[PDB]
């Protein structure tokens, strides 16, 4: 049933379509695409409907069960357009043994990647272009007469903005990026009533963002939680720039004050990490780089899985055999290019390195470690703030195909950590 | 409990201008809306205007551009209609009204007593009140109706309650039939036991706030 | 703007009837924004309904609406003297906001008669040098009635003006008030002073009366 595409232009759909599909069916799609090209997915024709627990859609990116799911589909709608740069897009076909239904029917392109402008990370990210699909939009609530949806939380959309059904802090817009992300900044309006020309809008608000939608942070300014100032009036637009850029996937606003109701218009700018030079994902989150090349120093309890280590997709972390291990005696090692940093993440009482050390190999055998010159020894990286929200520590391209990460300083609970290498090939 | 207490009334002469004040109380909160409605003596309810007390953004009918404007005082919860160039067909009840904080359908959930003005060029006299109790008082039917009459009066309008307000059963205060030229004449009726009329004493108080003329007589 | 219309104006339906009042507008005013409000004679508009008629608001069961896009309408179930009002929908769909004409709703009753009563003018009131002389119908339910002003057993027809109360919330009657104005000096010519009230309440009209000189 299984597939690869690889030419510039091509098509998928489900077993024999335009007819209905057979059924107890399990294929996976896979598309994979070049350094520096963009994989555009474009569904034409969609019927599963019968949660999803008969017929389905898994899309992945990455390899299927190992990198992230970005959604499931089984009804009559057809899924919105997606631009990977992870290099690998998967979809996994499910039938069960009743019903065939009409199927699915899609096509991809291969485009090159133009990265924007210099490498400028203050491009929209399609609140108001429709790039993020409406599918994408979601909130806690809407008010009751069904006239403020999420769908028109869209800035300088025409038709009023998001409310939700109660005017209180608990309540938050959610965009799913579907990606990994870099976000720099944040623009809101108000809305303006369609009906009574009342005049609503949100005067501040708090930032939480997510990398599976489950573990969130709220973005915090120092020690405490940072409160963004919003709009004081319904229609003005009020941009407020991050000063320090995030990597994400799901972004919520929770309104904290407001003028007379919660009304949301939202533009969400960032780029891909991709979209600067040789920052290519290795293969950690999407699965490319296999568990056979995932190794430790140490591993709390005995046969542990290499795939728990993974950036994003896993739902744990890795932990060594000893929880307060001393600094310098635990790794991480990845076996793979020319390597430009990585991204590290803590584990899902909370586990994360706070300050680490990176060392590098061609051969496995003889090793280097990245060296700050003002020190005179190996550079002390930055670790996170964070167990979910993760943090890419660039440095000078090196080549190498053996990376370990060394933990030196980390939170109370202990050496946690999740990774991702970037680089590209030579 | 939501409470707007209104202005009293008012004759104030053709072209002049009124301004009238809604006392916002009881929840209060900020970003309150007030809304101003024109009951005209015919019938009928018209929108005149709304205000967002927290931002000055009046919106206003068409029919009244030009000539109100409404004002918000956040200090003290008091919003104002003020009503320019006065016309004959502008004496009305004049009723605010705010709706609910997280309505976004605008109904008015909380109204005013009412104010009127009467636009009339006459100006103000107080009333005078005359007692109407029956000659041969002590007749054989088991109840009695005793008044108060408020005659010359102008403008409308007055208020007669009866035992400082004890009796509100058995009470019928007429509308007021305009007399002369521009005086009002209101009669007030209260039923009470025969056997009663000697023992217990009957007053009735009047009000005339446009003259502030506060009158009590025993009938 | 979008205009409303109430197409029943006025209504008698007797106690205890099941009464229904149109809305109807000339565009399509979604059904949340849909309010109504109930006027009592001397008071404020209070709410009743706030979406589509649909949601009422601390008050009786007997009221219902339904509705959407131009037709839309207000029922009560048992019909009670209380509920003798103006009512008034609302819409707020787009603004300016409108209101509707209004529907006076009144009440049939059973034939009631009036307690007639008469007057003498106040001894302050003939210092001022007029003598008013009142006569009160009570309690009565059809509102046409008959007032004659008879002085020495001649009709007098000049100068009789009244007054009659909106129905009652409890009994659902009218009241009404004949004042006769006359100068000290007419008071003075003439001795009996009467009110002969013809009601469908009675055959025989009632005359009722008083003479100047007696107390």
């Amino acid at each position: 049933c299984s597939k690869n595409f690889t030419s510039p232009n091509g098509t998928i759909e489900s077993p024999g379509f335009p007819e209905k599909y057979p059924h107890n069916l399990d294929c996976t799609f896979t598309i994979l695409a070049k350094p520096k090209m963009e994989i555009i997915l474009q569904f034409l024709i969609f019927d599963l409907e019968h949660d999803c627990k008969y017929d389905w859609l898994d899309i992945w990116d990455g390899i299927p069960h190992v990198g992230p799911l970005i959604g499931k589909y089984c009804g009559t709608k057809t899924p919105s357009e997606l631009r990977s740069s992870t290099g690998i897009l998967s979809l996994t076909f499910h039938t069960d043994m009743a019903v065939a239904k009409d199927g699915f029917s899609a096509r991809y392109y291969l485009v090159h990647q133009e990265p924007l402008e210099n490498f400028q990370c203050n491009v929209p990210l399609g609140m108001e272009s429709g790039r993020i699909a409406n599918e994408q939009i979601s909130a806690s609530s809407t008010y009751s007469d069904g006239r403020w949806t999420p769908q028109q939380s869209r800035l300088h959309g025409d038709d009023n903005g998001w409310t939700p059904n109660l005017d209180s802090n608990k309540e938050y817009l959610q965009v799913d990026l579907r990606f990994l992300t870099m976000l720099t900044a944040i623009a809101t309006q108000g809305a303006i009533s369609r009906e009574t020309q009342n005049g609503y809008y949100v005067k501040s608000y708090k930032l939480e963002v997510s990398t599976n939608g489950e573990d969130w942070m709220v973005y915090r300014h120092g020690k405490n939680h940072k409160v963004f100032q919003a709009n004081n009036d319904a229609t003005e637009v009020v941009l407020n720039k991050l000063h320090a850029p995030l990597l994400t996937r799901f972004v919520r606003i929770r309104p904290q004050t407001w003028h007379s109701g919660i009304a949301l218009r939202l533009e969400l700018f960032g780029c891909r990490v991709t979209d600067a030079p040789c920052s290519n994902m290795l293969g950690m989150l999407s699965g490319l780089i296999a568990d056979s090349q995932i190794s430790a120093s140490s591993t709390q309890e005995y046969l542990w899985s290499p795939s728990a280590a993974r950036l994003v997709s896993s739902r744990s972390g890795w932990f060594p055999r000893i929880p307060q291990a001393q600094p310098g005696e635990e790794w991480l090692q990845v076996d793979l290019k020319t390597v430009k940093g990585v991204i590290i993440q803590g584990a899902r009482a909370r586990a994360f390195v706070r300050k680490f050390k990176v060392s590098y190999s061609l051969n496995g055998k003889d090793w280097e470690y990245i060296q700050d010159p003002r020190t005179q020894q190996p550079k002390l990286f930055e670790g996170n703030m964070h167990y979910d929200t993760p943090d890419i520590r660039r440095f000078d391209p090196i080549p190498a195909q053996y990376v370990r990460v060394y933990p030196e300083r980390w939170s109370p609970a202990g050496i946690g950590m999740r990774l991702e290498v970037l680089g590209c090939d030579w | 409990e939501v409470q707007l207490v209104q202005s009293g009334a008012e004759v104030k002469k053709p072209g002049a201008t009124v301004k009238i004040s809604c006392k916002v109380s009881g929840f209060n909160i900020k970003d309150y809306y007030i809304h101003w409605v024109q009951q005209a003596p015919g019938k009928g309810l018209e929108w005149m205007g709304r205000i967002d007390v927290e931002d000055d953004e009046t919106k206003y009918a068409p029919k009244f551009q030009g000539r109100v404007t409404i004002t918000a005082d956040t200090s003290t919860d008091t919003a104002y209609m003020e009503l320019s160039s006065l016309r004959s067909e502008d004496t009305a009840v004049y009723y605010c009204a705010t709706p609910i904080y997280g309505s976004r359908e605008a109904w008015f959930a909380y109204w005013g007593q009412g104010t009127l003005v009467t636009v009339s060029s006459a100006s103000t006299k107080g009333p005078s009140v005359f007692p109407l109790a029956p000659c041969s008082r002590s007749t054989s039917e088991s109840t009695a109706a005793l008044g108060c009459l408020v005659k010359d009066y102008f403008p409308e309008p007055v208020t007669v309650s009866w035992n400082s307000g004890a009796l509100t059963s058995g009470v019928h205060t007429f509308p007021a039939v305009l007399q002369s030229s521009g005086l009002y004449s209101l009669s007030s009726v209260v039923t009470v036991p025969s056997s009663s009329l000697g023992t217990k004493t009957y007053t009735c108080n009047v009000d005339h706030k446009p003259s502030n003329t506060k009158v009590d007589k025993r009938v | 703007d979008i205009q409303m219309t109430q197409s029943p104006s006025s209504l008698s339906a007797s106690v205890g009837d099941r009464v229904t009042i149109t809305c109807t507008a000339s565009s399509s005013v979604s059904s949340s924004y849909l309010h109504w409000y109930q006027q009592k004679p001397g008071k404020a508009p209070k709410l009743l309904i706030y979406r589509t008629s649909n949601l009422a608001s601390g008050v009786p069961s007997r009221f219902s609406g339904s509705g959407s896009g131009t037709d839309f309408t207000l029922t009560i179930s048992s019909l009670q003297p209380e509920d003798f009002a103006t009512y008034y929908c609302h819409q707020y769909y787009r603004s300016p906001p409108t209101f509707g004409g209004g529907t006076k709703v009144e009440i049939k009753r059973t034939v009631a008669a009036p307690s007639v009563f008469i007057f003498p003018p106040s001894d302050e009131q003939l210092k001022s040098g007029t003598a008013s002389v009142v006569c009160l119908l009570n309690n009565f339910y059809p509102r046409e009635a008959k007032v004659q002003w008879k002085v020495d057993n001649a009709l007098q027809s000049g100068n009789s003006q009244e007054s009659v109360t909106e129905q009652d919330s409890k009994d659902s009657t009218y009241s009404l008030s004949s004042t006769l104005t006359l100068s000290k000096a007419d008071y003075e010519k003439h001795k009996v002073y009467a009110c002969e009230v013809t009601h469908q309440g009675l055959s025989s009209p009632v005359t009722k009366s008083f003479n100047r000189g007696e107390c």
